[PDB]
């Protein structure tokens, strides 16, 4: 309404030219941007000096992981079991066909890319390796009993290496209650709680499109009924930190567990 | 009220009314009661200044209203979020705490500043109690002026301040200085008989504020305190309410721009937000976050410290401003209505002219003696100098050897004081000199003898005769001279010389000056031998056949620096009007002496007098000048005043009541002028208040005027007004440089949120960090632009046009927000993706990732290389997007502070290092910028992390595209000053 009808269009078009020019410059910058970076490795990975360990079944009440249920009442653990089942639906032999049977038992380093359309080789991790926590024989994963199976998993970081001495092994325990009760006791699968070192390192979602993190399964045999307990699973390994106070999931998982009867 | 009949009453009715005695006065008891009844004889000051309402008023204003609304909107949004369990609402809190904080802190500043102004002004006041000589129970004694009550018999002599409104009951040669009530420069006779019905123009009333120049009088207090004429004038000026200042009006108009844009950006992006599947609740919380982001948390700080720096400049030239806004007003001013007496003039009867040796000489009348003196070589001079130095009983108060001679207090009549200062300035040590010539006879000024005479013995012993010296009205002196000193001799006083005398006499009276003749006679030593017994009453010495010496003549003259100031103001396009209560002859004379009315410009009465035509037939357009007097100003319809005001551009209002000065100021404001008035007396206090800025004389000025005024000339130096103009045009031009520099960075703060809404990419920019930008890093850069010199010749420009010419307008807003802001945005996002990609998140993954990004329940999200990141880790990465968008912003602001240095000139033309303070500010900018990043622990204090030095470099191309794009802009501005390109890309 203000300026002239004949030039409203003229600098309307000027702004158009301004945005298209600038837009263009952005376009070219992001083209160069993507041409700069390696497709198989991260340039810097700065927040990943140590990996975070996640856990299944992940149920957060508030303030973090809070897993409560009542063994006599299928409906409080059915969905827990189900999130285990559909999590391991990609750890089945049928699904996990495109990977090799790792027996290296030490860091598996691939310098040359040998696999269809220039990918590289991943190890196997099939469900049955978690054994008593695989979904067979028990499809409740030890919940119905009162010794539930939690599936601990380490986050993947390209070319990261966790140690030489032994395999990186997980360790779950109470947050000490030493006078008023025994200490926690767990059976892990595969045994000793170890992710075999042939599962490291990761070479990237392009180098290994069909890759899968190693698991361990903690089966809690000790835990008392109708009492809140807090449980921590740390990863014991040299090249891993488990007490970064600004990230409570770096190397460790905590959760509150209550098993009611 | 009371006085309109008090002067008219008979003495019987007067002592009847007031229950008093015209000869003995009030009883001691009664007067004491009356004092209880009526309160002190003193003007009431403003009753309440609770120190806390000073502060509470500091917290209002266009920006501050905006900041307050924006704080509320912050908190209402915090409610709406917390109720539906949205985390990191703490950003809302910070924003409001900051906002409130900024306005409070500015507030304290603005309050303490005002404090520090009002004390310095108060440092100058004289707080010793004025006194009165009262007669009570027939006893004459001294009381404080404020213990006077209505009905007191008081007494006045030369030197006294009239202590109340007194009805004059008797007077011997009482002459009084009404320059403060009326504008009247000339002494005013007081006498007991009713001269008028209006007490303002009657002669039998002396006025509570004024000074008794000479003579003696006695009379009855007819009014006290605020019931005096002075108190009613200061009432009238209290009820005057002053308009909003120009700078405030400008700030409000651009707060209206910012409001408009924030409202509509909120609207359109809220509509948009619904059409992408957001809860009504959160499209409204975005609406809120957006209008808040258009509010610059820091601009109030930068504007006030800018203004405050100009207040420092003006203070250091003895110009003290009460509130910071006023610092600017003289820049935008386009009319100056000025007082004459004591404002333009000195209000100090000064010797101006002399007639001796058949010639009219002219003395230096300036107060610092920076003018050009007259010819002091001749014998005739030193004779005249002797008559005027010896025939005078005035005298300097003691302990004054250091205070300049025009500024010295003296005990003597008006004329005699003038002449004493004249002799002291010309001959030096007058009192000593005339002591060396023992006075042995004396006739004081006498209404039956009509002259003043005194006979003296001489200096060296070898000369034994006497010299009779005389001074009086010129015609009366001449009728007793038979002789005249000329050019080394003493000539018969023939008809040639009398015609010459009368032409010089009327020539000098025509300038409206007070001229007196001076004569002398050396008496014989035969007929008047050493020790001769001179008897006045039987006049046994001669008083005719005297030897005429010369004329000396006097006037109230302009202040030294005034005429150049008036001319500098006019060549800055400032119409300058004279509003004075004095009489029109004087009004015009001074108007010419100073430059109100130019050489060769004539009033319609001058055209008629030149062509010898009835004034009716003269073409009024042919008269540059006009002198309208105050009792035809009534008869003028407001449109007769607008016509007259814009037909003759050199206007002189004479004999104008305080109200009429308010009328003129108001009539000019209605025609859109920003008018300023300059003044001293109380008759200016109303006008001074109404004006867009009132400028009072520090020393000359009455208390009511100093109170009405926004600005005080502590040394009474009128030329500070022309520096006021200059500084005022500077900050204006410099404020829009600083404003613009702070507004642009607002768009590369809002857009990353806008995108983050619509595209749902992880948060590019957090609120903590845009607080650090706005309230910390970019502040010094923004106020440093206040140190920019002019680019054109500021002082030959016309006044800014308040309608078209504005602080920020559509060009500056558009260009700064949506072009340089855009470039800054693109620089931000470019650095965003770069940091992300380098740390692992590809741009296409970034589209719609926000839900998963912020999801505290995903502690294993996969990046483009399929790496699983905890929540904290993605969070640190987000802080890295903060720091990266922040340092992008900064670098483009290093481009922006330098580009805003100039609005038409090139930086290669004038400089990168011109402004040493701005270079300092940038060094400070990257210093704290680096401290925010690399200090140990910063991630967990504020959200900044040490960005890799790659990411510093990534924006610098966009910065320099800003430099070069704006340099070509302000290269075509000056290269091709045509139509198309300047309207659009000049601000
Ligand atoms: C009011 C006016 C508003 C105007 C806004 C206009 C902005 C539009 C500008 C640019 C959009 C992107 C242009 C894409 C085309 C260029 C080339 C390109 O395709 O590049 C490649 C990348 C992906 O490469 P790759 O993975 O296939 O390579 C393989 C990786 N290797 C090499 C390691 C194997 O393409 C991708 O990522 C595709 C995904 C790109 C991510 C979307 C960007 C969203 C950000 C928007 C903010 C824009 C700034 C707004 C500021 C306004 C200020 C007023
Ligand atoms: C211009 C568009 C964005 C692409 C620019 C990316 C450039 C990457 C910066 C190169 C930094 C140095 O290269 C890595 C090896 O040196 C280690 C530095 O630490
Ligand atoms: C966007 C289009 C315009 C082009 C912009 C290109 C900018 C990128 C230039 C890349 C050229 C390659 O040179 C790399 C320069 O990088 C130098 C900085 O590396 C030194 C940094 O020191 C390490 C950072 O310390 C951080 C500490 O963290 C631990
Ligand atoms: C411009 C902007 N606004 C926010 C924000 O809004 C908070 C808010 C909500 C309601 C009312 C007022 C404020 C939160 C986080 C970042 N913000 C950014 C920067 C981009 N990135
Ligand atoms: C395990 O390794 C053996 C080596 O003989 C191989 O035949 C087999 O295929 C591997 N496991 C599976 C399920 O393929
Ligand atoms: C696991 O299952 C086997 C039988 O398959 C059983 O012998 C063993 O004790 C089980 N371990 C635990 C801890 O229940
Ligand atoms: C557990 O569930 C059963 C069946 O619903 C109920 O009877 C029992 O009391 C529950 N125990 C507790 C501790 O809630
Ligand atoms: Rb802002
Ligand atoms: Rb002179
Ligand atoms: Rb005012």
């Amino acid at each position: 309404l203000g300026r002239t009808l004949s030039r409203w269009v003229w600098i309307s078009l000027y702004y158009v030219a301004f945005y298209v020019v600038m837009s263009g410059i952005f376009a070219l910058c992001i083209y160069v941007l993507m041409r700069t970076i390696d497709p198989y490795t991260p340039d810097y990975q700065d927040q990943l000096k140590s990996p975070g360990v996640t856990l299944r079944p992940d149920v957060y009440g508030e303030k973090g992981l809070d897993i409560s249920y009542n063994v006599s009442d299928s409906t409080t653990w059915a969905g827990l079991a189900h999130t285990l089942h559909r999590f391991l639906a990609g750890y089945s032999p049928a699904a996990q066909e495109g990977s090799i049977n790792c027996t290296s038992e030490k860091y598996f380093f691939q310098e040359s890319f040998l696999a269809p359309n220039h990918t590289k080789f991943s190890c196997k991790f099939t469900a049955d390796m978690l054994q008593n926590c695989s979904g067979r024989p028990d499809p409740t994963f030890g919940f119905a009993e009162g010794k539930p199976c939690f599936i601990i998993k380490m986050n993947r970081i390209v070319k990261f290496l966790p140690g030489n001495s032994t395999a990186p092994r997980v360790d779950c325990a109470f947050l000490d209650q030493p006078r008023d009760g025994p200490p926690l006791q767990v059976e892990y699968f595969p045994a000793n709680g170890t992710y075999s070192l042939h599962y490291f390192p990761y070479y990237g979602k392009k180098a290994q499109p069909h890759y899968s993190n190693p698991l361990v399964a903690a089966k809690l045999l000790n835990v008392p009924r109708n009492r809140d307990v807090v449980i921590v699973c740390k990863i014991l390994a040299e090249h891993v930190s488990f007490d970064n106070p600004h990230d409570p999931y770096e190397g460790k998982v905590e959760f509150k567990l209550k098993i009611q009867k | 009220e009371m006085e309109i009949n008090d002067h008219q009453l008979s003495v019987a009715e007067l002592e009847q009314k007031y229950q008093t005695s015209a000869t003995k006065g009030l009883s001691a008891s009664l007067a004491a009661e009356l004092l209880l009844r009526d309160g002190p004889n003193a003007l009431r000051p403003p009753r309440g200044t609770p120190e806390y309402v000073k502060f509470a008023r500091q917290l209002a204003g266009g920006l501050q209203c905006l900041m307050w609304v924006a704080a509320a909107i912050c908190l209402i949004a915090f409610a709406i979020q917390a109720s539906e369990g949205d985390l990191t609402t703490d950003d809302n809190l910070y924003l409001a705490l900051a906002l409130i904080a900024v306005v409070v802190v500015t507030g304290c500043f603005g309050y303490y500043q005002e404090f520090k102004s009002t004390n310095i002004i108060a440092s100058f006041k004289n707080l010793v109690p004025q006194q009165a000589t009262v007669i009570r129970d027939g006893d004459k004694f001294q009381i404080n002026a404020d213990q006077l009550v209505v009905g007191d018999l008081v007494e006045m002599k030369g030197g006294d301040r009239v202590p109340a409104d007194i009805r004059i009951l008797q007077a011997q040669g009482c002459k009084v200085d009404n320059s403060s009530l009326t504008g009247e420069s000339e002494p005013q006779t007081r006498s007991p008989e009713c001269t008028h019905e209006s007490p303002l123009e009657t002669r039998n009333i002396a006025f509570f504020s004024t000074m008794c120049l000479e003579g003696t009088a006695q009379g009855l207090v007819v009014n006290t305190g605020d019931r005096t004429i002075i108190g009613r004038i200061a009432s009238l000026a209290s009820g005057v309410e002053n308009e909003k200042t120009p700078i405030a009006i400008e700030i409000e108009h651009f707060v209206d721009i910012i409001a408009g844009l924030a409202i509509l950006f909120g609207a359109t992006f809220f509509i948009v937000a619904m059409c992408i599947g957001y809860t009504f609740l959160r499209a409204m919380v975005f609406f809120m976050a957006i209008v808040v982001a258009y509010v610059p948390e820091g601009l109030l700080a930068t504007v006030t410290v800018c203004l405050s720096l100009t207040a420092k400049r003006l203070a250091s030239k003895n110009c003290v401003v009460k509130n910071l806004e006023a610092v600017e007003t003289l820049g935008s001013t386009s009319v100056i209505c000025s007082d004459k007496t004591g404002t333009l003039t000195q209000n100090r009867m000064t010797v101006s002219h002399l007639w001796f040796d058949n010639h009219i000489h002219s003395a230096d009348t300036t107060e610092d003696q920076s003018g050009q003196t007259f010819d002091q070589s001749s014998e005739t001079w030193r004779a005249l100098c002797r008559v005027l130095t010896l025939c005078n009983r005035a005298a300097f108060k003691s302990g004054q050897d250091a205070v300049p001679v025009p500024k010295r207090i003296v005990i003597g009549d008006a004329s005699e004081t003038a002449l004493l200062k004249f002799s002291e300035l010309t001959l030096g040590n007058a009192m000593g000199y005339r002591e060396r010539f023992p006075k042995v006879c004396e006739i004081p000024f006498n209404s039956t003898n009509k002259f003043q005479l005194s006979i003296h013995t001489l200096e060296d012993p070898r000369d034994p005769r006497h010299v009779l010296v005389m001074k009086g009205a010129p015609e009366r002196v001449l009728e007793r001279c038979s002789s005249i000193l000329i050019k080394g001799q003493e000539l018969p006083l023939d008809e040639q010389w009398r015609e010459a005398f009368q032409t010089a006499y009327l020539s000098l009276g025509g300038l409206g000056e007070r001229v007196l003749g001076f004569c002398q006679l050396y008496l014989s030593e035969k007929d008047y031998p050493p020790g001769y017994a001179f008897d006045v009453e039987a006049m046994n010495f001669p008083t005719s056949g005297l030897c005429f010496a010369g004329l000396v003549s006097m006037i109230d003259p302009p202040r030294a620096t005034v005429p150049d100031a008036v001319l500098k103001c006019r060549t800055a396009g400032i119409r300058v009007i004279m509003v004075t209560g004095d009489h029109p002859i004087t009004a015009k004379a001074i108007a010419a002496s100073v430059g109100i009315i130019s050489e060769g410009s004539e009033t319609v009465e001058d055209i008629a007098a030149r062509l010898r035509v009835p004034v009716d037939q003269v073409n009024r357009k042919d008269a540059r000048a006009c002198v309208i007097n105050g009792m035809q100003l009534k008869d003028m319809d407001p449109s007769e005043l607008v016509e007259a005001l814009r037909t003759h551009p050199e206007m002189v209002f004479a004999r104008t009541s305080p109200q009429q000065k308010l009328v003129i100021v108001e009539s000019c404001q209605r025609l859109g002028a920003i008018v300023a008035v300059t003044g001293d007396g109380v008759n200016d206090s109303p006008a001074l208040k109404k004006a867009d800025i009132g400028v009072a004389m520090g020393i000359a000025g009455s208390d009511a005027a100093k109170n009405a005024a926004d600005m005080i000339l502590l040394d009474d130096n009128f030329a500070s007004i022309v520096t006021g103009v200059e500084q005022g045009r500077l900050i204006f031009d410099n404020l829009k440089k600083s404003i613009a520099y702070t507004l642009t960075k607002n768009i590369p703060e809002l857009t990353p949120y806008l995108i983050y809404i619509t595209v749902s990419v992880p948060l590019p920019l957090g609120c903590i960090t845009i607080l650090f930008i706005e309230l910390c890093t970019d502040i010094f850069p923004s106020v440093s632009l206040a140190y920019e010199k002019a680019e054109s010749d500021i002082m030959h420009l016309r006044p800014r046009n308040p309608k078209r010419d504005r602080l920020v307008n559509e060009p500056l807003a558009a260009y700064s927000y949506f072009q340089i802001g855009a470039i800054q945005s693109f620089a931000g996002f470019t650095d965003y993706f770069t940091a992300m990609a380098q740390e692992g998140w590809f741009p296409l993954l970034c589209v719609g990732l926000r839900p998963q990004w912020e999801n505290h329940h995903l502690q294993d999200l996969q990046d483009s290389y399929g790496q699983e990141w905890t929540f904290g880790q993605r969070l640190y990465q987000q802080y890295t997007c903060y720091t990266v968008f922040f340092i992008s912003i900064e670098m483009c602001q290093i481009a922006d502070v330098l580009i805003r240095k100039t609005r038409r000139l090139s930086a290669f033309q004038q400089g990168f290092f011109r402004n040493r303070i701005l270079v300092i500010a940038i060094v400070f900018q990257v210093c704290i910028g680096c401290f925010l990043c690399y200090c140990p622990g910063m991630p967990n204090i504020f959200n900044f992390m040490p960005i890799r030095f790659q990411w510093w470099l990534v924006p610098m191309p966009f910065s320099l595209l800003i430099f070069v794009y704006d340099e070509i802009r302000k290269l075509g501005v000056r290269c091709c000053p045509g139509s198309w390109w300047d309207q659009e890309l000049y601000y």
